[PDB]
């Protein structure tokens, strides 16, 4: 969530007032992941017991 | 004649006070051309931005 606001100029001449204007900008958050190989042999399991 | 005699050209401003001698350090670039100094200003991104 975002609340970003804009400024403005006070003006004349044949315009007019402007409205001053918020913006609510929202991003959804995007998810990924990695990963790695790591392999272990037969044996060392065997030592391990 | 002591006092009537004058009417000088200038400020005057008698008994008079304003003016914060305080002032304000604020950065500002200043040129040197000619023989005068001058402020050298491009306000765009201060003001007329977004």
């Amino acid at each position: 969530q975002f609340e970003v606001q804009q400024p403005m100029i006070a003006r004349d001449g044949p315009h007019p007032v402007d409205q001053p204007v918020h913006n609510y900008m929202v991003k959804r958050i995007h998810k990924r992941s990695l990963s790695a190989a790591f392999a272990i042999a037969s044996e060392a399991l065997s030592l391990l017991s | 004649t002591l006092n009537i005699p004058s009417i000088p050209p200038q400020s005057n401003s008698d008994s008079t006070t304003a003016g914060l001698p305080v002032n304000a350090r604020v950065p500002a670039d200043l040129v040197i051309v000619g023989d005068k100094l001058v402020f050298l200003e491009a306000l765009e991104r201060r003001v007329y931005q977004a």
